[PDB]
RNA sequence: CGGCCCCCGGCGCGCGCCCGGGUCUUCCCGGAGUCGGGUUGCUUGGGAAUGCAGCCCAAAGCGGGUGGUAAACUCCAUCUA
RNA sequence: CGCGACCUCAGAUCAGACGUGGCGACCCGCUGAAUUUAAGCAUAUUAGUCAGCGGAGGAAAAGAAACUAACCAGGAUUCCCUCAGUAACGGCGAGUGAACAGGGAAGAGCCCAGCGCCGAAUCCCCGCCCCGCGGGGCGCGGGACAUGUGGCGUACGGAAG
């Protein structure tokens, strides 16, 4: 009944009505710390839409990542090579932040694992994410069989394998003739088989 | 009489046309829906472009107010439909007297 | 590093590509796991048919091979419901079910509801229960046979429309010349521009 | 405020829904009773109030709702804010109480966070209608008021203090 | 080919669950700093920018994306992020 | 002044349980040159590789279309032969370079947030009893989670009453 009216207030998230929250809500994110446990969702429809459920197994991470591209950490910004590779001021880093902000919170804790993540605020710095976590060790969750393939160990680590959300959009992974370079598996995968040279016994 | 090419192309066959599929009602009318953003938009207000393109459109000029929403958001269409939205919010509301 | 009257060589070699040769020493041992993966399915799973599922008679998209067949995927549920049977009811009857698959054609639609028609005429199925719903006795020896070979219908059916003896007509042979071609291509490349200058003409009075 | 307040808890505390114990204990005896007397129709209607904001949501949507009673304390506001122009454009009176632990305790839960007076028993229907009478002279009357009125915006009391001093020194140097 | 010991599968006595198909009427019908736009780096065969990412601007609901040459009008096909 | 409830929280050698590290031929995510070629060298090629860092399984990844096509249309992902050294990219120099068709192995499809309806009909834990071999569950009595939303019915191939 409620949730629609939370998604479209959410949507509009430059009106005055919004904006108050998200300023008050950024400076009381600010002046916590980086990764620490937000004993419940901020956001209840958008956390109910990436699968978080009121029960018992269910932890949510508030985490802080400070904005910008990457620097090339090469010293005194010299690259010894062609000029091909001088920028060190400009390389921008393939991961979105929240994909940071997964790798961040399920390595923090690796008992854990990484479901989902959304945003929930920014100042011009310091990105502010929220980070769902499933405790495949609790029985509320090795029960209930619509929730135990994350209990296999073939999702352990999620975040930093790239199997997420953010991790999947990182990835560039879809149906189209806009995914040639990834066509299939990855673009490692892609890269083997179109430069695996090929030979047969008969030839 | 039946060719390859021209107006009439290809093998003629009998059409079968029938109720489309249920993923054309995907971005439709629903009332309900309608409802709830008509409620929700004197609920909160306007983003500060619309406050502004609301003024250029009222006295300035609809070409510079297409220009300013061509700006704001993405394409021509869009800025458009957002034109033809703010128009319609800004003789519903502010013309009824 | 050129030679005489050669043609132009650039092959693709500067790459790596000592390290990623993959050589088929394993193709008869492939080979040998795939029959023996076959064999196996067809002895432990069932006494259904090797290539399960019946595969649609489907025209194959392009100017180059429309005019050819192919097995499709499956049964295109429009097709499935003229049939008159449930979805997962059919998918466990045998029939190969897609969700995706438009219908254009009455003709292909005609044709593969034939072919379900056919195969619920040879289907012979077994309940768990002896109390036999649409079954009866031991029909056939139990049927003679429990594995096919190749699809169910052999799926290709390559129609052949002779239409051999007749005699040379009328006009027709004076009426449908080269210039049908060239006219319909020229219409074809000149239809909205004289639809153009037709608006103009209504429009400059 | 607070003998409004007081008198909707006193309303509100007769139509308490029911816990796990007694939840068992109705089930067990209606069971029992159904089981050996045979009773084909033995509750006719069970008055009760609903909780929570998607049942309160779709209540006034709906428009069975008699009465709404809206929590103050929810931290994420967002989670509430569209509820009382909800009550007011559907015509449902909305009372704002300070406290959502007082209405979870009518309710045996540590949040409630809504509740919404649906059915009224026979004797409760004037108290009823008392209470909503001034909660639409309260609320629902004045929206158009409480619209336009804008909260906050007060400076710390020693910068009052300094802004006052100026002021009586400005009043000084002009008189 | 033969005998013994050990392990796994599918038949057949109890405990726990048990309503689908067609006609007619009414009602519902969707994932947001996300798509998209500008700009900047890396990458691609992808060229008026294939993909990913930083900063800024940032939605619609007969909507949105795709239709391989940028842009406007119009029609159609397909899909529903 | 005190008591109580909720919410943000901290402590313990609290009861129970979980991650660290190794191997790393195969796989996933990031990052990343230069020797070499261009008979010279900056774009380019070497290469989205070597090296470095982070993860798990016997496979991993991908995977049920915001797809391909543009005609008598097909229809999840992977792998092989073709497409093809082609379209295209490139001091259009050196060189780089896919894809849809089509034929084959495999064939399996599905679920959730929303929409409402069901008196939260849902789940974790504690204690005694019905009991089994080599070990753990259907019921009984009370402490929690959950109304800021459990579970059933439902998924765009329509669904519900
Ligand atoms: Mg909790
Ligand atoms: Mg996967
Ligand atoms: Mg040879
Ligand atoms: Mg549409
Ligand atoms: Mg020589
Ligand atoms: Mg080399
Ligand atoms: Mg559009
Ligand atoms: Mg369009
Ligand atoms: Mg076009
Ligand atoms: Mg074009
Ligand atoms: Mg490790
Ligand atoms: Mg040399
Ligand atoms: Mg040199
Ligand atoms: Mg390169
Ligand atoms: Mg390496
Ligand atoms: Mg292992
Ligand atoms: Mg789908
Ligand atoms: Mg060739
Ligand atoms: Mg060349
Ligand atoms: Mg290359």
């Amino acid at each position: 009944g409620a949730y629609k009216y939370i998604q479209e207030l959410w949507r509009k998230k430059q009106s005055d009505v919004m904006r108050f929250l998200l300023r008050v809500r950024c400076w009381q994110y600010r002046q916590l710390s980086a990764l620490h446990r937000a004993p419940r969702p901020t956001r209840p429809d958008k956390a109910r839409r990436l699968g978080y459920k009121a029960k018992q197994g269910y932890v949510i991470y508030r985490i802080r990542v400070r904005r910008g591209g990457r620097k090339r950490p090469v010293p005194k910004g010299a690259t010894y090579g062609k000029p091909v590779h001088h920028g060190v001021n400009q390389l921008k880093f393939a991961r979105s932040l929240q994909s940071v902000a997964e790798e961040r919170a399920g390595r923090h804790c690796g008992a854990l694992r990484v479901l989902n993540s959304y945003w929930v605020g920014e100042d011009s710095t310091y990105k502010f994410f929220e980070v769902i976590l499933i405790d495949p060790f609790h029985k509320a969750i090795r029960r209930n069989p619509d929730t135990q393939w994350i209990t296999k160990p073939v999702h352990k680590h999620r975040e930093m394998r790239g199997l997420t959300s953010a991790g999947r959009k990182s990835r560039g992974l879809g149906k189209g003739h806009k995914f040639h370079h990834t066509i299939g598996g990855s673009r490692r995968a892609a890269w083997r088989r179109r430069n695996t040279l090929q030979l047969h016994r008969y030839r | 009489y039946p060719m390859a090419v021209g107006l009439n192309k290809g093998h003629k066959v009998t059409k079968n046309v029938s109720k489309p599929r249920h993923s054309r009602r995907r971005g439709r009318l629903t009332k309900h829906t309608k409802f709830v953003r008509d409620m929700i938009r004197e609920v909160c207000g306007f983003a500060p472009y619309e406050r502004r393109a609301m003024e250029l459109l009222k006295v300035s000029k609809d070409k510079r107010a297409l220009k300013f929403i061509k700006k704001r958001v993405g394409t021509h269409i869009r800025a458009k439909r957002k034109r033809e939205e703010l128009s319609n919010v800004l003789a519903a509301m502010r013309k009824a007297a | 590093a050129p030679s005489r009257n050669g043609m132009v060589l650039k092959p693709h070699f500067h790459k790596d590509w000592q390290r990623r040769v993959a050589t088929w020493f394993n193709q008869p041992a492939r080979k040998i796991r795939r029959r023996k993966a076959r064999q196996a399915k067809a002895r432990r799973i069932a006494p259904r048919p090797a290539s399960g599922p019946i595969r649609p008679i489907v025209r194959c998209p392009t100017v180059r091979y429309h005019t050819k067949v192919r097995a499709g995927r499956g049964f295109s549920l429009e097709e499935l419901r003229v049939a008159g049977i449930h979805k997962k009811v059919a998918r466990t009857i045998g029939i190969s079910v897609d969700p995706r698959r438009r219908n254009k054609s009455t003709e292909s639609l005609q044709a593969n509801v034939q072919r379900l028609k056919e195969y619920r005429s040879k289907l012979i199925l077994f309940p768990r229960k002896p109390s036999a719903p649409k079954k009866g006795d031991s029909s056939a020896e139990e049927l003679k046979l429990a594995t096919q070979l190749t699809g169910p219908v052999m799926p290709v059916r390559n129609v052949y429309k002779k239409e051999k003896a007749r005699v040379i007509t009328e006009e027709e042979k004076n009426f449908k010349a080269f210039a049908s071609l060239r006219m319909a291509r020229a219409n074809a490349r000149l239809f909205g521009i004289r639809a153009k200058r037709a608006k103009e003409a209504a429009e400059q009075d | 405020d607070r003998q409004t307040a007081t008198q909707l808890l006193k309303l509100a505390h007769k139509y308490r829904p029911e816990t796990k114990q007694e939840k068992k204990q109705r089930l067990l005896a209606r069971a029992e009773k159904k089981a050996a007397g045979k009773g084909d129709v033995p509750t006719k209607r069970p008055p009760v109030l609903r909780a929570g904001v998607n049942t309160v949501t779709t209540l006034v949507e709906n428009k069975k709702a008699q009465l709404v009673v809206i929590a103050h304390d929810v931290d994420p506001i967002e989670l509430v804010v569209f509820l009382p122009a909800l009550c007011r454009k559907m015509g449902v009176p909305y009372c704002i109480i300070k406290g959502k632990a007082r209405l979870g305790r009518l309710v045996h839960r540590k949040t409630c966070t809504t509740v919404a007076f649906t059915q009224v028993n026979s004797e409760d229907k004037g108290a009823l209608a008392k209470l909503v009478e001034a909660i639409r002279t309260n609320y629902n009357d004045r929206y158009d008021e409480i619209r336009r009125h804008w909260g906050g915006n007060v400076l710390g009391p020693k910068s009052v203090a300094r802004i006052a001093k100026l002021e009586k020194a400005k009043a000084k140097e002009l008189a």
